[PDB]
């Protein structure tokens, strides 16, 4: 997920710009649901996944807010220790404590019923248990107990007509989440928010931990402690799913890291790039991003480093060369099938084969396949998310960087050999394979491009439509599974606020016991497509103006 | 009047609520819900609370178990017993708002019932403020702030130890699984904080 935040001194005919492209994967009916509320102090427009009662994205006419996961550290697993003898107990604090345990029937259409037990300790519920070790482990979240208080946050901070109001909600939010902030007076800020475990001394929040005392949390951390800021020297606000800040901790995931190769500079060097942006200038940013090559910038000095000895009539020479001419923006062919540059496929092989040579062979078998993804892989349907720079694509940027890199090379990932020579070795490998497909003339290499499909199972993989519901679109494009953007006090109009937003395919995903279609089932779909949106309304003269129908209901409590 | 709820939709079909309390809004909110996606709601709320396999049999037993298996309901229940009449009006008003429209849709379902429950063959079921929660908590709670392979992690570290000796192991497993890599690009800047 991103998001870019533009504040007084950056926009240009306007006082704040907000763009948010969530990425929860692409789904029919849509993941978001488009509503406005006014009445009982709420005065608001946007869309929300779910249609849950607080809204993800939107605006009160005052403030806009936006959010991106965080991905912090929030959740520890605890080893609890079991005895042999006595069953159902775990040892805490020198007492043999008994466990939570509930039983669930599981009802099968069509088969017989199956019933088990859930068990849970202090420290959560039961994940795993080695009775061999007599050894059980509970997963243990920071944010325990303060579910349905991050929901109310979610909707109070609706409300907010400020900062100061609005970080007292921001505070309540328990989940590991970036929450952001524009006002119609061109303020921006921005908060990583969520409970996060006040660790005991020498806690290595990577590994499990004894769950027999000793290895408890003190607490939660403070919300002094959680990254903020409000009003950046810089003028604007990106995040794609980065580091909040300097020394700042990730999730404890093996494939998830914040290092040196991180996408969220493609965001950066574009907002740098023009001292102001217009509205429309923030919005195109969208479909820049959305095309963009993540890999090129990472590698393209090390292949030039490399080859620059090299004679022209040398084919790893000649493949460099087509990516030092290429701007690393994809785009398609006429065909709707193939794009228009063969980099995406150099870059895919020459990685899967640097991989193998070095991260992959350094890793016992068989964790050396969870190294060997370049992050090109997908399927004929395309990618489920977003794009990303692999974990074995991070970890070797920093080899590469050798001794300008922080990171300490325990392990010789080049084995003894010169750079050069196995960043060589893969460029044959990559020569070897493509030319063997697409033959010897770079030029007229037709390289497969990747697609976008709307599901019909949602992300559980649970169908929530049928099958023929499945909609596809030719290109695949890495940005929000929904955008909107917010521009307070335009220069352009008589409105201090000025919203958009698409949520495809519509905004119904009703059809009637005959066959019969919605009206507005599919209406966003092609303006998904094409990189256009729709006005959001919020006054009720312009929800008057544009109103297609009215319902009037009478109900008491 | 305090009984009444204006719906009015836009040229995208986009529906905006006028209601003069807390209930009576989320009441509207709920109902236009269950107009436009019911069987997305209705399955939502199956995968949340892992109920799948109810209506779609054997192959989602181990999904079900799963989903079951990873949170405590009854915890959720005292959150909500615990709130404020204020607060419990939102969770309330959007059940009661869904209610009213189910019940239409099973009183006409030759006309109002989504094609989807007839493919599948089962019909929706009347909500309570635990279904509204458990949306929220299966989804954005699970979805997005569950993360941890604290297990495996220790899996990888125990086969370095076994590779490059006690000290070489965990050294490695730093290079791979570092804690903080301090060149990584971030949306707060150095002189900020
Ligand atoms: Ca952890």
């Amino acid at each position: 997920s991103n998001m870019w935040v533009i504040g007084k001194s950056k926009a240009q005919d306007a006082k704040a710009i907000m763009v948010n492209g969530p990425q929860f994967g692409w789904y029919a009916p849509a993941y978001t649901y488009g509503i406005g509320l006014h009445g009982a102090g709420y005065d608001v427009t946007g869309n929300t996944p779910f249609a849950y009662p607080g809204l993800v994205f939107g605006h009160n006419g005052v403030i806009s807010w936006g959010s991106t996961a965080g991905f912090g550290d929030d959740v520890d697993i605890f080893a609890e220790r079991l005895s042999a003898e006595k069953p159902g107990y775990y040892l805490h604090n020198g007492k043999w404590v008994k466990m939570l345990s509930r039983e669930e029937t599981i009802t099968v259409k069509n088969g017989q019923a199956e019933t088990f037990t859930v068990w849970r300790t202090v420290h959560g519920n039961i994940l795993q248990t080695d009775q061999t070790t007599q050894t059980a482990y509970a997963k243990s979240r920071a944010w325990d107990g303060k579910e349905v208080a991050s929901l109310l946050a979610w909707t109070h901070q609706m409300k907010a007509k400020n900062w100061q109001e609005w970080t007292q909600q921001a505070a309540k939010q328990a989940l590991t989440i970036n929450w952001y902030y524009a006002d119609v007076n061109g303020n921006i800020g921005y908060v990583h928010t969520g409970a996060y475990p006040d660790r005991q001394s020498g806690h290595d929040p990577r590994l499990p931990v004894p769950g027999t005392g000793k290895w408890d949390w003190k607490g939660l951390l403070p919300f002094e402690m959680n990254p903020k800021v409000y009003n950046p020297q810089s003028g604007y606000i990106a995040n794609w799913n980065n580091s909040p800040q300097k020394d700042y901790p990730a999730s404890d995931l093996f494939a998830f890291l914040w290092g040196g190769a991180d996408r969220v500079t493609e965001i950066d060097r574009l907002l740098e790039q023009k001292p102001r942006l217009t509205a429309d200038q923030a919005w195109d940013v969208i479909r820049q991003t959305s095309r963009q090559d993540l890999n090129l910038r990472l590698f393209l000095p090390t292949l030039q480093a490399a080859t620059s000895g090299l004679t022209q009539s040398d084919p790893r020479r000649q493949l460099v060369e087509t990516l030092t001419r290429w701007d690393g923006i994809n785009l398609l062919n006429d065909d709707g099938k193939t794009w228009q540059q063969p980099g995406s496929a150099i870059l895919n092989v020459w990685l899967t084969s640097m991989l193998k040579r070095t991260v992959v062979a350094a890793v016992p078998m068989p964790f050396d396949k969870w190294y060997s993804a370049s992050g090109y892989e997908t399927t004929q349907d395309g990618p489920t998310g977003s794009l990303n720079i692999s974990v074995g694509a991070k970890i070797l940027y920093e080899a590469v960087q050798g001794d300008k890199s922080p990171i300490p090379q325990a392990v010789d990932l080049f084995a003894g050999k010169p750079q050069q020579e196995v960043v060589l070795a893969a460029l044959e490998d990559t020569w070897e394979t493509l030319s063997k497909r697409y033959g010897n003339n770079v030029s007229n290499w037709k390289t497969p491009a990747m697609a976008l499909t709307f599901r019909a199972n949602n992300f559980f993989g649970v169908p929530q439509a049928a099958a023929e519901e499945t909609r596809h679109q030719a290109e695949y494009q890495n940005r929000g599974t929904e955008n909107d953007m917010i521009v307070f006090s335009p220069t352009t109009s008589d409105r201090p606020v000025l919203a958009w937003d698409v949520v495809a395919p519509g905004q119904s995903g009703f059809i009637a016991p005959d066959g019969t279609v919605d009206k507005h089932y599919e209406d966003q779909l092609k303006m998904y497509e094409n990189f256009g949106r729709k006005s959001l309304w919020l006054t009720k003269q312009d929800v008057e103006a544009h109103k297609e129908s009215q319902e009037v209901l009478h109900v008491q409590r | 009047s305090s009984s009444e709820i204006k719906i009015v939709r836009d040229e995208y079909g986009m529906p905006h609520i006028y209601a003069n309390d807390t209930w009576h809004l989320f009441y509207g909110y709920g109902y236009v819900v269950a107009q436009d996606r019911l069987f997305q709601m209705e399955m939502a709320r199956r995968s949340t609370q892992g109920t799948v396999a109810e209506v779609l049999g054997k192959d989602f037993v181990k999904f079900d178990k799963d989903i079951r298996r990873n949170y405590w309901p009854d915890a959720i229940r005292a959150q909500i017993a615990a709130l404020s009449p204020e607060d419990m009006s939102i969770l309330q008003g959007y059940a009661d708002g869904m209610n009213a429209w189910i019940d239409k849709v099973n009183t006409n379902p030759e006309t109002l019932l989504p094609k989807q429950f007839n493919t599948f063959g089962f019909t929706p079921k009347r909500w309570e403020p635990f279904d509204v929660a458990m949306i929220f908590v299966g989804t954005m709670a699970n979805r997005f702030s569950d993360s941890t392979s604290e297990i495996d992690n220790l899996a990888l570290l125990t086969a370095l130890k076994d590779k490059y000796g006690v000290s070489q192991g965990m050294a490695v497993f730093n290079q791979l699984k570092w804690l903080v890599n301090p060149s990584a690009p971030t949306t707060i800047a150095v002189q900020e904080s």
